[PDB]
């Protein structure tokens, strides 16, 4: 079977600036 | 094309015209007291959390009642057990937790400043106690990841006692039937703080309950208002030039007063926990030097989904991504959880029939163009796939290219940005993960349990 890339999912505080 | 049914809605009724004086507008928190293990392990509490009337509860003592050691989670404890990873920090501004100042400090604002940064545990460990030290600007140790099975085992195993609806990892969690990891939702987050840190304005990611504990020594106010009222503190944002879904915010609380927007404000103590039920919209200030640790739990209530796949759909209108992949999470609880509730087993089983038909229209289309399609199966631990270039969960039909790169590595696109790539699907391999009589039959075996 084939590789199939996914992006990390991930709970981040909001970021200003 | 919708995954929900308006008709099928369970959310309160609440007429927001009905303008209330200002005791309904600073209602009490619910604030429970456990004295047994029997009674924190009892369906009654577990009902009582979830109503959707009740939007955030706090259960006091919760701690010592099931013999929690949360000294394991104190600071001096996490920075022997840490490496060197990499932990993310919030620069704010130090401030009153019913403030939020513009740079003159003449007037109150929406947009709240917090800036991000990289340390360690055992350096920002030294930030904290120097704080305390006294030896303005503050540093938030924000989302720290405790997913470490290994280097976090006495912590975590620590947790394996609370009532099953609030723990990490449940059958009756719906974040447990994603079948790979979320950080900060299926895993916990730890958060280092001193006197001022603030988690600014939020609904949780999907929409799902939050857990949260106090591990002390000082205390967490919060401030809470229920889901009804959220787009309404959406139109702030926007009036205030900052982004509700994903930006950093910190309500004008007359503001929500003119508005007849009741909040939620209490104190947790060391050892308190809070619940934070489905769709609460909520923010955090610490009051003195304390950590807390976090995650999501979503349980089956028919509330529970029903809010998380509105906001699902939402966020696709926006353009923002659902880290918590619904439609695969519906068919995983559809084939491995009874479900007894009337109300959530037709939002599942109206999802999942959306689902199917979309899957047979869209395999009728490729084979009608002679495109070959292959069979990839799900395997244990695989993750749930998204649209690398619009970010929208990409469920059972696949279409994949490893145009970029190693020829043996594939990036995931929905049928729309596939089709906008290659029209004819040139240098495009489709896979489907499920047969169409697999989905046939797990929508035929999916029936509600008495
Ligand atoms: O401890 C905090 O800063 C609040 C985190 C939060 O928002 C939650 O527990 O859902
Ligand atoms: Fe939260
Ligand atoms: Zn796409």
């Amino acid at each position: 079977r084939i590789q199939l890339m996914t992006k990390a999912a991930r709970k981040s505080a909001p970021a200003t600036g | 094309e919708s995954y929900l049914s308006p008709a099928q809605s369970v959310k309160p009724k609440i007429n927001t015209e009905e303008k209330l004086p200002r005791e309904k507008l600073n209602p009490p928190t619910p604030s429970i007291y456990l004295e047994s293990k029997r009674d924190a392990f009892s369906p009654v509490l577990l009902q009582f959390c979830t109503d959707p009337r009740n939007p955030i509860t706090v259960i006091r003592g919760l701690a010592g009642s099931l013999r929690l050691n949360l000294g394991l989670f104190s600071t001096k404890t996490l920075v022997e057990a840490s490496g060197e990873h990499t932990v993310e920090v919030r620069t704010q501004v130090q401030q009153p937790s019913d403030e939020n100042w513009d740079l003159t400090g003449t007037r109150q604002i929406w947009p709240c400043e917090s800036s991000r940064s990289h340390t360690t545990i055992a350096k920002y460990a030294q930030y904290q106690a120097s704080s305390f030290q006294e030896s303005h600007i503050i540093k938030f140790g924000t989302n720290i990841d405790l997913s470490d099975a290994k280097r976090w085992k006495p912590q975590l195993q620590e947790l394996l006692k609370l009532p099953a609806f609030m723990r990490v990892t449940s059958t009756g969690n719906m974040l447990s039937h994603v079948g790979h990891t979320i950080l900060g939702m299926n895993t916990v987050q730890l958060y280092m703080k001193v006197p001022g840190s603030r988690t600014p304005g939020h609904q949780e990611n999907n929409n799902f309950c939050s857990v949260n504990i106090n591990i002390g020594p000082g205390d967490c106010e919060w401030f809470a208002v229920h889901e009804h009222y959220w787009e309404t503190i959406s139109a702030f944002c926007d009036r205030h030039g900052v982004d509700y879904l994903t930006g950093s915010w910190w309500p004008i609380l007359d503001d929500l007063y003119a508005s007849n927007i009741p909040v939620y404000r209490f104190v947790q103590r060391p050892g308190d926990l809070v619940w934070i039920n489905a769709g609460t919209v909520h923010w955090v200030q610490a009051t003195g030097w304390c950590n807390n640790i976090a995650w999501n739990v979503g349980p089956l209530t028919a509330y529970q989904y029903q809010l998380a796949l509105e906001r699902y759909e939402w966020n696709e209108v926006k353009n923002v991504k659902s880290i918590v992949p619904m439609i695969h999470v519906s068919w995983n609880v559809a084939r491995t959880v009874k479900i007894s509730d009337p109300d959530l087993f037709k939002m599942i089983k109206f999802c999942l029939l959306q689902s199917m038909k979309h899957c047979q229209v869209q395999r009728e289309s490729l084979v009608r163009a002679g495109k070959k399609i292959a069979y990839q199966g799900r395997v244990k631990d695989e993750p749930a796939y998204y649209c690398n270039e619009c970010d929208v969960e990409v469920f059972n039909i696949l279409f994949v290219t490893s145009e970029n790169g190693s020829r043996n590595t594939y990036l995931v696109h929905c049928e729309g940005c596939a089709r906008r790539r290659s029209a004819g699907l040139q240098g495009v391999v489709v896979l489907e993960q499920y047969r169409t009589e697999e989905l046939a039959q797990a929508y035929d075996a999916f029936t509600l349990a008495p």
